[PDB]
């Protein structure tokens, strides 16, 4: 099995920018026999570049493949938003046929705080014995933030369900959504209910909070 | 003008067996050798198995030989993959590409086809609306689709036009259930004045429920 | 399985660039370029070189690479009823041999000839002359050159036979030549491949040599431009004649040598993989610019022996032997250094034809070796038997009538007989095999497909190619004759009963394994049309 392996992982890049990223196969491959795909989000791949520097029907003028053996490379002159995307590398000289392993291109943008929001358990579900309190953090930049869960005052780290939002292609943010999850006996014997999230925007982090009463 | 359209595959138990389908058109399809890729919820891609143009020459991958069965029918156009003794490992979105020249990779793919392979069971979500806590200006809603299995669900609002302002989340899996939620956000003088259903769809369960969000 | 493999891919190259390149090239080459109008005769020649000749070329070499087996089981395997073509194909090969190693010899008897200060065949005052001798060539047909008096009356002592009964006595100074000749082949062939592949380095290259060092004594000689004007000065009134196409098809064909066999067994011990399809186009234009090149060589000193020696050039514008054992010699004797052209052209002559006559007996060998293998493992044993008999019936071609019964094999041995194999090879392959299930297989070796104009070359171009041929060769038919000589009609018999002993065994063959197998009519046929490879 001839392993290819892409660097970097992930790259983050302002457009205009120039971009470089590389495949690089455990036993050499011949040039005429190394393609690169690309992938954007929720759709399939399309051939992008074949036997290393040919350009696929529809590819615009700015990328170009060079590189042999086993070290080869994808270049973007100057790059857009359109092509934000997962490259794949590919050969084809050998069976098992392998695939590397992805670069993610992402966009860079000024960072950009969050705005943070709570919501109590629907009554829909509080009938049913379970309790789910959720907390919203939409629009923000870049894409790592940590988030705390406050029971009256005491932070709580077990039953939580986090999940991310891919960028988006409007303003090039982020989001997320955590969702802790007790029990409604649990839920009913406690009064505050805090969700502070911490990033790389402020020092102190942003607190949303509510009371079980109102 | 060519095309490649996925089908068969959904949810089997270990050890079972599923036949997927591509339906090759808008190219002499017998002058074309097809391939299996796969892609696992990792976003992995991996080769499965090539057919050549006519069937005589038939490579697999080491992981699915012995199991699967690639096999063509240059008289209707249609590209198989016959699965057995199916196991986790092989749950992935199953892609089909025109690959005839080694030299030029894959010309064209399909669409994918989804397979989960679980011992768990199908289950419906239960859908909770979120609204906000008894506040100007902007104002966020949102909806909860918890505790579903498998993928996938599809998640509205107001039937579907209503798509500014809206951040659908990917669903995470714990405990053999999804849990996905969606945010909404909207002006502050549209709501509660219009109204906003949640419109949630799981067709693995012939579940299809409205939620519409109202205040405390 | 494990079957052997070129120690290195270039002795497989020099092995096919040695096979294709001979006297052809050079004694009947240049002869139509000066014929069909210069330059202008590039085109047919062209032609009928990318349409019938590469088609065919790549063809053969493909199913070599392919099938990994020499013509006989390989052709069983493609289409098991027609298993003849393999059968005949090796026939015609054995054939051959037993006149095209004679001509080798030829050029090592004027080799060890030309050890002297003065080369024999410049005087017309020795013993084996006449009265009727001129220093060079004429076009009076009483009247012959000191060259071709050397040649006919001393070498061959051909004057000494009333004709093909009349062989007369063995001449044991060309009789060693021979044995010289099938020495060199057997040690070249003996212990495989890995040997083999080795000798061509010195006998497809040191042509090329000598071609350059006398490509320059050739263009410093006074009046050499004079000849390349003969030889390439453009004249397009022929493109329209028929009789032209003819000729470059002709050409192309019997130069590349598709179908014997060769091309199938040199490329059976190629790798899968081997990009035969570059490997094809390669080898071919190597072929086809070796003869360029060689005209070249001949026309210049055919100028200078034109300019400086007073002849005209129709009498010295020869084709066939005679060009290089009687009137390219006479030229040689007249420049400074003689004896050095003279070594160097005999020696260029022989190590042209023993490239050649290697991969005509390697077909046998190998085509045998892969369906016997009573045969396979005596090797060494079993190509003395060949040999030794290809020599001990050699001896009647060593006699003073000899020559008589080589025009004979040369005209009836490989003729018609493989035109006709050759056409049921297209046929097979394209038609009942099939041009899709042939590109699949291309494809799974090199990684692509055969483009749209190679196939329509191989199920329609190529039998039409080669019945064009075929059917000219029996238009322009005469009785078999050699100067005032007419051979009897029983010599023809003779010859017609040789050029059958192979085509037949493509229908009896056809008709004995259709009588073999069980089954209904039409059952038959399936079964004896299905592939090897897809029956598992
Ligand atoms: C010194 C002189 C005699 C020149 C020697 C070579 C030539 C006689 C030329 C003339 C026409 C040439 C051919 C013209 C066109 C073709 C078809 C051409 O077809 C394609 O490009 C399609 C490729 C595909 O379908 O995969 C490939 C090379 C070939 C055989 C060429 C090979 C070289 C040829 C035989
Ligand atoms: C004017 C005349 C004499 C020029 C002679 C041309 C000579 C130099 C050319 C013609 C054919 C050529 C050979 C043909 C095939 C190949 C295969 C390749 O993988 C390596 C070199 C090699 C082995 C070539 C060496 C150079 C060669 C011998
Ligand atoms: O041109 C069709 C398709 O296959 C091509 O085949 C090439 C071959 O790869 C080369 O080595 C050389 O033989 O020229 C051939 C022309 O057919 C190309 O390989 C490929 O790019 C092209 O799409
Ligand atoms: O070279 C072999 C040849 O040697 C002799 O022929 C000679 C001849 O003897 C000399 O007079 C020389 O000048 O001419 C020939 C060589 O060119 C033998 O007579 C002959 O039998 C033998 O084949
Ligand atoms: C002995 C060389 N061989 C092997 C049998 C040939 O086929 C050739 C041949 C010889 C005589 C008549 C026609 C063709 C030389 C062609 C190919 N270059
Ligand atoms: C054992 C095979 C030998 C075949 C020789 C046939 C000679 C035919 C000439 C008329
Ligand atoms: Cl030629
Ligand atoms: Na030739
Ligand atoms: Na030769």
């Amino acid at each position: 099995e001839n392993v290819l392996t892409q660097s970097p992982a992930i790259m983050s890049t302002s457009p205009g920018e120039k971009v470089t990223m590389t495949c690089r196969a455990s036993s050499s491959v011949g040039s005429s026999y190394l393609h690169w795909y690309q992938q954007k989000s929720g759709a399939s791949p399309k051939l992008w570049i074949y036997s290393t520097s040919n350009l696929a029907s529809g590819v615009p003028a700015r990328f170009s493949g060079s590189g042999s053996g086993t070290s080869y490379s994808l270049t973007i002159s100057s790059v857009e938003a359109e092509d934000a995307a997962t490259y794949y590398c590919q050969q084809f000289s050998g069976y098992p046929l392998t695939f590397g392993s992805g670069t993610k291109l992402e966009m860079k943008r000024a960072d950009a705080a969050p705005t943070v929001s709570i919501f109590p358990p629907s009554s829909e579900q509080l009938t049913s014995g379970g309790a789910s309190v959720v907390c919203f953090l939409n629009n923000f930049y870049p894409k790592d933030i940590n988030v705390k869960w406050k029971i009256d005052g005491s932070e709580r780290q077990n039953g939580v369900l986090n999940s991310w939002t891919d960028q988006d292609s409007k303003d090039s943010t982020y989001s997320m959504s955590s969702t802790l999850t007790l029990t409604k006996d649990e839920y009913e014997r406690h009064n505050s209910y805090t969700c502070e999230a911490t990033h790389k925007t402020s020092t102190s982090p942003i607190v949303k909070s509510f009371n079980r009463n109102e | 003008e060519v095309q490649l359209v996925e089908s068969g595959g959904g949810l089997v138990k270990p050890g079972g067996s599923l036949k997927l389908s591509c339906a090759a058109s808008g190219f002499t399809f017998s002058s074309y050798a097809m391939s299996w890729v796969r892609q696992s919820p990792e976003k992995r891609l991996e080769w499965v198995a090539e057919i050549s143009s006519g069937g005589r020459y038939i490579y697999y991958s080491d992981t699915v030989t012995g199991r699967f069965t690639i096999s063509r029918d240059n008289a209707r156009n249609i590209l198989h993959l016959e699965m057995s003794s199916l196991r986790s490992e092989d749950t992935a979105m199953y892609y089909c590409a025109r690959g005839e020249v080694r030299q030029r990779g894959f010309d064209y793919w399909g669409q994918g086809t989804t397979l989960t392979v679980s011992s768990a069971k199908t289950t419906a979500p239960s859908v909770y609306p979120l609204a906000p806590v008894c506040t100007g200006s902007s104002v966020t809603l949102g909806c909860l689709v918890k505790g579903y299995f498998p993928e996938p669900v599809t998640l509205t609002w107001n039937s579907g036009s209503l798509s500014s302002g809206v951040h659908t989340f990917p669903a995470v899996l714990q405990s053999d259930l999804y849990t996905l939620s969606s945010s909404v956000t909207v002006t502050s003088s549209t709501w509660p004045s219009q109204s906003i259903t949640c419109n949630v769809a799981h067709p693995a369960s012939s579940t299809k429920v409205d939620k519409k969000i109202e205040p405390r | 399985d494990e079957r052997e493999t070129w120690s290195g891919k270039v002795d497989f190259l020099l092995s096919v660039i040695g096979f294709a390149v001979d006297l052809a090239n050079v004694w009947r080459f240049p002869y139509l370029c000066y014929k069909n109008g210069g330059g202008a005769f590039l085109v047919p020649y062209g032609i009928m070189l990318a349409v019938g000749g590469i088609p065919l070329f790549y063809m053969e070499l493909a199913l070599g690479q392919h099938n990994r087996k020499g013509a006989i089981t390989c052709w069983g395997r493609l289409v098991p009823l027609f298993k003849g073509i393999g059968y005949a194909v090796v026939l015609i090969a054995f054939y051959v041999g037993f006149y095209y190693n004679v001509i080798i010899a030829w050029s090592l008897r004027f080799f060890f000839a030309s050890f002297t200060n003065s080369l024999p065949w410049t005087s017309c005052n020795n013993i084996w002359n006449t009265p009727n001798c001129r220093p060079f060539e004429g076009h009076v047909e009483g009247f012959q050159s000191a060259a071709s008096e050397y040649f006919n009356r001393y070498i061959l002592e051909l004057n000494r036979s009333e004709g093909i009964h009349d062989l007369g006595a063995i001449k044991w100074d060309m009789a060693l030549c021979l044995l010289i000749v099938y020495l060199i082949c057997y040690f070249s062939l003996w212990k495989g491949i890995s040997t083999s592949g080795k000798v061509v380095w010195f006998t497809a290259l040191f042509p090329y040599a000598v071609l350059l060092i006398l490509l320059i004594r050739g263009l410093t000689l006074p009046g050499s431009f004079l000849g390349i004007q003969y030889y390439l000065t453009p004249n397009f009134s022929a493109i329209y004649k028929a009789e032209v196409w003819v000729d470059a098809a002709t050409q192309v064909f019997f130069s590349l040598g598709p179908g014997f066999g060769v091309l199938l067994a040199y490329a059976s011990y190629n790798k899968y993989h081997n990009n035969v399809y570059k490997d094809a186009l390669l080898t071919s234009f190597i072929n086809s610019a070796t003869s360029f090149i060689a005209g070249f060589v001949i026309f210049s000193v055919l100028g200078y022996m034109a300019h400086t020696l007073g002849v005209r050039i129709e009498d010295v514008a020869t084709e066939g032997p005679g060009l290089v054992f009687v009137v390219y010699p006479a030229a040689i004797a007249t420049m400074p250094a003689s004896t050095f052209w003279a070594l160097i052209f005999f020696m260029m002559l022989a190590t042209l034809g023993l490239d050649s006559s290697f991969g005509g007996m390697e077909a046998i060998i190998t085509a045998l070796s892969d369906e016997f293998p009573k045969i396979k493992r005596n090797r060494e044993l079993f190509v003395a038997g060949l040999f030794s008999l290809y020599f001990v019936v050699g001896l009647a071609s060593c006699t003073q009538g000899g020559f008589y019964f080589l025009h004979l094999l040369d005209r009836y041995a490989a003729g018609y007989s493989i035109l006709v194999a050759v056409f049921f090879e297209a046929i097979a392959v394209s038609w009942i095999y099939g041009t899709n299930r042939f590109s699949e297989d291309i494809r799974d070796m090199i990684g692509f497909p055969p483009g749209r104009y190679w196939q329509v070359c191989w199920r329609f171009v190529a039998p039409i190619f080669l019945l064009f041929i075929t059917v000219y060769g029996l238009i322009g038919y005469e009785p078999l004759t050699y100067a005032d000589y007419v051979y009897p009609s029983w010599a023809n018999a003779l010859g017609w009963c040789i050029a059958g002993s192979s085509v037949v065994m493509i229908p009896a063959v056809a008709i004995f394994k259709l009588l073999s197998t069980p089954g209904s009519l039409r059952q038959r046929f399936t079964i004896l049309t299905t592939p090897w490879r897809d029956q598992q």
